[PDB]
């Protein structure tokens, strides 16, 4: 795998989660 | 958090999918 | 403005929300 | 939802920011 940061991490969540959507919470 | 698990560390699909709704 | 869909919408939320993060929930 | 307000329709920053945590 890769480190996934920032917009790449968001985009990965977008693709993987599909119609479910997701929560992105730094901190 | 997700940044810690996927950005600072490396995460797999299982962990990434934990953040789907 | 523009229509914002899919990865572009996610990316806009990423930029605007910053350290707060966001929830992306289709449906 | 956000898709309805920002993708099907057009949304401003105010509406987009409603989805920040």
């Amino acid at each position: 795998n890769q480190h996934l940061c920032g917009s790449h991490l968001v985009e990965a969540l977008y693709l993987v989660c599909g119609e479910r959507g997701f929560h992105y919470t730094p901190k | 958090g997700i940044v810690e698990q996927c950005c600072t560390s490396i995460c797999s699909l299982e962990q990434l999918e934990n953040y789907c709704n």
